[PDB]
């Protein structure tokens, strides 16, 4: 029966997290364009920020393009930029200890973990063709866009399992690190989102979260901190910042975007 | 409650000693 | 009253029935009957603070000719439980040359666990997470401070010259999606993944439980 | 060459595990794991019970508990095991009696033979 299988029942959240349109009004975002974020002095651009989301793409192999731990060390975070807030940074298994060491070097302590279980849209079609054998021959990506997913009552065989020298990679980890201020107190909203949700992916693109998944992450950040959202008193004093932003979903109401070499 | 301890997940020896303690207490309070 | 005498009669029949069941079980035990524990398991009943590890090292070197390969652990954190000083002062760096370690940290004891396994001499190379499940097939969500906790994390270190014909690469998965069973009982899929990693190896399990005794594992615990 | 884990496990259990977890040959003691922790009848406990029956009477297992086993034991389990090693469900006729080891074995075998033709032996237990 439809709606009762494991795959169609684990991806039920996607019907409510539709990403919104781009904000047309100019006074709802910042949209900073720079050359080198690590060399950039962000304290001039933005004031007290309650949520700093670092959308960093790590370099881990010799030929893989991305940023490194040295680039994270060169990045400057001070009390002017963020004195009481939370850092959301994409972590990896290979450099987790280095990431937490360099971030505790800047006064940020580990608090929580929020991860995305990777599900393969390629393996879904492969398993459907393996088990059943007319709509299964279209594209592993149009099924992501049209949300027409094949039934699956055992999801453990659909995981994206990328190559590794150890246990195969099947998750994406978003670390949360909070700068505990002393005099001030930061507004929270406890237990509004689970620290786990399943999301579809591509076998060839394990490090590209979907638009609805990024919407889920953004709404998790915005629900966690309610006074950092866009309002009348937050005009010119936006309390949400992005590092290494992209034009895909970042122009947003109440969000400061910092781009890299546009 | 005897029906509680009999249907509990207790092993067959703790059930047995609870039953013996209950029997001893009720026979003592019956005789005296 | 006579109702109390009837209750005495009922408890007499219950005593006789359970006496017969006890006699049946103890007669079957003193006969051919085996428990759920495998015959090749090595359980050790000792507290780790009082356990002499040197005798274990001598016995392992005598009867195997090498040392351990996996030292899977699940420490009782203070947050019976023991302090982090005793866990950090444990002789793990003397119990292995070339192998892995599994620690099963909690959310409140994540960074200190990372520091602990980097202080023992290991390098953090991998992470295994257990996502809890329900009977229907959904995620068994819980509670927490910032987010609803529905995960359990295992941190994996490495040591020495692992890359040989002993250990295998590109096996299993980091995510264990299985139901929550027992009180604090980790799923058997982590043991299957360990056996996929090092086939036919020597393993050690600190703070082990009677529910997780296995047919290739040396297991140390207090209630074991 | 590869090693076999049966002999390796027996050798490890000989010098590492306790006397209740493994047997003399090194084989696993399943009776220890078939019960709960602490409530395991040891072969030393059985000999202690038999020696107490040798010394004192039957049915006065208070001094037996006090100065035989550890000073602390289960009065109910002492009665149950005394009934089991006498072959008889209820030991009313043996109350106050002090029986030797050989006569104890003879009484057990006599009760077994008495109930064999009476259709009474339910798991080596005679009912009356």
């Amino acid at each position: 029966e439809p709606g009762e299988d494991q795959l169609s029942l684990l991806l039920k959240w996607r019907s409510s997290y539709i990403p919104p349109q781009k904000p047309t009004n100019e006074d709802e975002y910042k949209k900073i364009i720079c050359k080198d974020i690590s060399s950039e002095k962000l304290e001039q651009h933005a004031g007290d920020v309650s949520a700093l989301f670092i959308n960093i793409k790590w370099k881990l192999s010799e030929g893989q393009s991305g940023k490194s731990i040295e680039d994270l060390k060169k990045l400057a975070i001070s009390d002017k930029l963020i004195n009481n807030g939370i850092i959301f940074i994409w972590s990896e298994k290979e450099i987790l200890s280095q990431i937490v060491d360099v971030l505790e070097a800047k006064g940020f302590n580990y608090i929580e973990n929020f991860m995305i279980n990777q599900l393969s849209a390629d393996k879904a079609l492969e398993m459907q063709r393996k088990n059943q054998n007319i709509w299964s021959d279209i594209t592993p990506e149009q099924c992501i866009e049209q949300e027409k997913f094949p039934p699956n009552n055992y999801v453990q065989d659909i995981f994206v399992n990328s190559e590794y020298s150890f246990f195969r990679k099947s998750k994406k980890i978003l670390l949360m690190l909070r700068k505990f201020n002393k005099d001030a107190q930061l507004e929270l909203r406890h237990q509004r989102t689970s620290d786990i949700f399943f999301d579809i992916f591509e076998q060839n693109k394990p490090n590209d979260v979907s638009k609805k998944g990024m919407e889920f992450v953004y709404k998790m950040i915005e629900t966690l901190l309610p006074k950092a959202n866009y309002s009348e008193e937050n005009k010119g004093a936006f309390k949400m910042m992005e590092l290494y932003a992209d034009d895909k979903s970042q122009p947003r109401k109440g969000w400061i975007s910092v781009y890299e070499q546009e | 409650t005897l029906e509680d301890i009999e249907n509990e997940k207790f092993t067959n020896l703790e059930i047995l000693t609870h039953l013996y303690n209950l029997k001893a207490e009720i026979v003592r309070r019956l005789a005296e | 009253k006579k109702g109390l005498q009837g209750l005495l009669q009922d408890i007499e029949k219950r005593i006789l029935h359970y006496k017969q069941l006890f006699f049946k079980e103890q007669n079957e035990i003193a006969n051919g009957k085996r428990s759920m524990v495998p015959d090749n398991s090595i359980p050790i009943c000792s507290d780790v603070t009082k356990l002499n590890f040197q005798a274990l090292i001598d016995a392992q070197m005598r009867h195997a000719g090498k040392m351990f390969d996996v030292i899977m652990m699940d420490p009782p954190w203070q947050l019976d439980s023991l302090s982090d000083e005793k866990i950090q002062n444990m002789p793990i760096q003397s119990l292995q040359q070339d192998g892995f370690i599994f620690v099963w940290a909690i959310n409140a004891k994540y960074r200190v666990t990372i520091k602990m396994i980097e202080n023992w001499g290991y390098k953090l190379v991998d992470e295994i997470t257990w996502v809890k499940k329900t009977v229907n097939g959904k995620i068994a969500k819980g509670h927490g401070f910032y987010l609803q906790h529905a995960k359990e994390s295992c941190l994996i270190g490495v040591k020495g010259d692992v890359d040989n014909g002993r250990f295998k690469k590109n096996i299993a998965s980091d995510v264990i999606f299985s139901e929550r069973r027992g009180q604090s009982q980790k799923p058997e899929e982590i043991y299957q993944y360990i056996n996929q990693l090092c086939p036919n190896g020597n393993y050690l399990e600190i703070f082990a439980r009677r529910n997780n005794l296995h047919d290739n594992w040396v297991s140390i615990g207090n209630e074991l | 060459q590869p090693l076999d884990f049966t002999q390796y496990a027996k050798n490890m259990r000989k010098d590492l595990s306790n006397q209740d977890i493994c047997l003399e040959d090194g084989a696993l003691n399943h009776s220890y794991f078939l019960t709960k922790k602490g409530q395991y009848w040891t072969p030393l406990n059985q000999k202690a019970l038999q020696r107490g029956i040798e010394l004192f009477g039957v049915g006065n297992w208070k001094e037996i508990n006090y100065d035989e086993f550890s000073g602390k034991a289960n009065i109910v389990e002492l009665e149950l095991r005394t009934c089991m090693i006498l072959g008889i469900n209820d030991i009313t006729e043996y109350y106050g009696k002090k029986i030797s080891e050989e006569e104890q074995e003879e009484i057990k075998k006599s009760n077994i033979a008495k109930g064999k033709k009476e259709n009474k032996l339910k798991d080596n237990i005679y009912q009356k």
